């Protein structure tokens, strides 16, 4: 899967 | 759904200093790190700042890299891009825009993909004086017909024209304004049938924010 | 710096067929397996728009017809079918390092059929007139292709002073492409002579259009 996320569901 | 709207957009004289702000809304706005990209006229994007989510961590490109400066206030769902010492050069359409990282199979890495950017800020940077433009009618010489408003000696960029305040939306063709000598002109055209005028109004709404701007001069045979 | 290099720098292309623009990268782009290459679609009067992320993934409400590819420095954009609302910049921009700098953009243009432009010429306004002020407006509406030519013509006689031409981008509706042009003079001067032409010559035809008033 590939997908843009934010930065708070990064870690 | 997501909302970006920019505000603070101005002339400027060289050296000084301007305070770009962005509202955000419709989203978690504190989850995500925004940034500002300006357009210059030769169209070319130049990413100039960016801040972290939680607005710790922050990074400009050696362009402004010691004038301009990117923070946020999450509380209150704002972006903010101080601008300090402007050059000429700094003029353009300044956007701010939402930041996303990526998920990659299975693991995430900072990707800094620019998926949402505001409507822009016009910023300008030039010694020149402040005019507002002369709006003048441009009806038939001597089906249908052709219409236009001229809009000569204003600075600086930009200004908005409209038809009928926006009723009349097709039919119309509203040209980039020219620089000659510190002052632009543009002009504006609309076709419409021979039905509608002069039996009914045509008039354009012309607006220069830089100079708190704005005539209606309705056409006349 | 890495520096991207986008070609060509235009295109024509009718509608249904392939448009397929080019990025070329200075250092390599790749890591971790994908690509920071990104695309981004920007019409006239808006703010760009996110296409396509990591080499081929399309942004949120982005159509099939969009899709890109390449790998290490090289990368392309690909749109099959073209569609009417498809004319505008396209650039690519890349985030492997700061700066994260965009490519110099690739204007897509709508090639279609030849038409001829519909010529109007405007007197000076009572009103610019009474500010001591004259500007005869010629307005060159919906034609194709881009490339055109104006000539003011007053008593018979071409000018090269006082004229100012401004094209708007291709029409997304008609594909069509409008220009105006504007010969200013001073008041007096304009009441001087008496006869002014607005002369223009396009592709369609080797009769040029002309439009004209007199003072009278």
């Amino acid at each position: 899967e590939q997908k843009l996320i934010s930065e708070e569901d990064l870690n | 759904e997501v909302h970006l709207v920019e505000s603070g957009g101005d002339l400027v004289k060289p050296g000084g200093s301007l305070k770009l702000s962005c509202a955000a809304s419709g989203f978690t706005f504190s989850h995500y790190g925004m940034s500002w990209v300006r357009q210059t006229p030769d169209k070319r994007l130049e990413w100039v700042a960016t801040i972290g989510s939680r607005g710790t961590y922050t990074h400009y490109p050696d362009s402004v890299k010691g004038r301009f400066t990117i923070s946020r206030d999450n509380d209150k769902n704002a972006l903010y891009l101080q601008m300090n010492s402007l050059k000429s050069e700094d003029t353009a359409m300044y956007y701010c825009a939402r930041r996303s990282e990526f998920y990659y199979y299975g693991n995430t890495y900072y990707y800094s993909a620019m998926d949402y950017w505001g409507q822009g800020a016009s910023v300008t940077v030039s010694s020149a004086k402040t005019t507002p433009p002369s709006v003048y009618p441009l009806a038939p010489g001597s089906s249908m017909v052709t219409l236009g408003c001229l809009v000569k000696g204003y600075f600086p960029e930009p200004v908005t024209v409209t038809w009928n305040s926006g009723s009349l939306s097709s039919g119309v063709h509203t040209f980039p304004a020219v620089l000659q000598s510190d002052l632009y002109t543009l002009s504006s055209s609309v076709t419409v049938p021979s039905s509608t005028w002069p039996s009914e109004t045509v008039t354009c709404n012309v607006a220069h924010p830089a100079s708190s701007t704005k005539v209606d001069k309705k056409i006349v045979p | 710096d890495i520096v991207l290099t986008q070609s060509p720098a235009s295109l024509a292309v009718s509608l249904g067929q392939r448009a397929t623009i080019s990025c070329r990268a200075s250092e390599s782009v790749d890591n971790y397996g994908f690509s920071f290459m990104n695309w981004f679609q920007q019409k006239p009067g808006q703010p760009p728009k996110l296409l396509i992320y990591a080499i081929s993934n399309r942004g949120s409400g982005v159509p099939a017809r969009f899709s890109g590819s390449g790998s290490g420095t090289d990368f392309s954009l690909n749109i099959h079918p073209v569609e009417e609302d498809d004319p505008a910049m396209y650039f690519c921009q890349q985030t492997k390092e700061v700066p994260w700098t965009f490519g110099g953009g690739t204007k897509l243009e709508i090639k279609r059929a030849d038409a001829a432009p519909t010529v109007s010429i405007f007197p000076p306004s009572s009103e610019q007139l009474t500010s001591g002020g004259a500007s005869v407006v010629c307005f060159l509406n919906n034609f194709y292709p881009k490339d055109i030519n104006v000539k003011w013509k007053i008593d018979g006689s071409e000018r090269q002073n006082g004229v100012l031409n401004s094209w708007t981008d291709q029409d997304s509706k008609d594909s069509t492409y409008s220009m105006s042009s504007t010969l200013t003079l001073t008041k007096d001067e304009y009441e001087r002579h008496n006869s002014y032409t607005c002369e223009a010559t396009h592709k369609t035809s080797t009769s040029p259009i002309v439009k004209s008033f007199n003072r009278n």
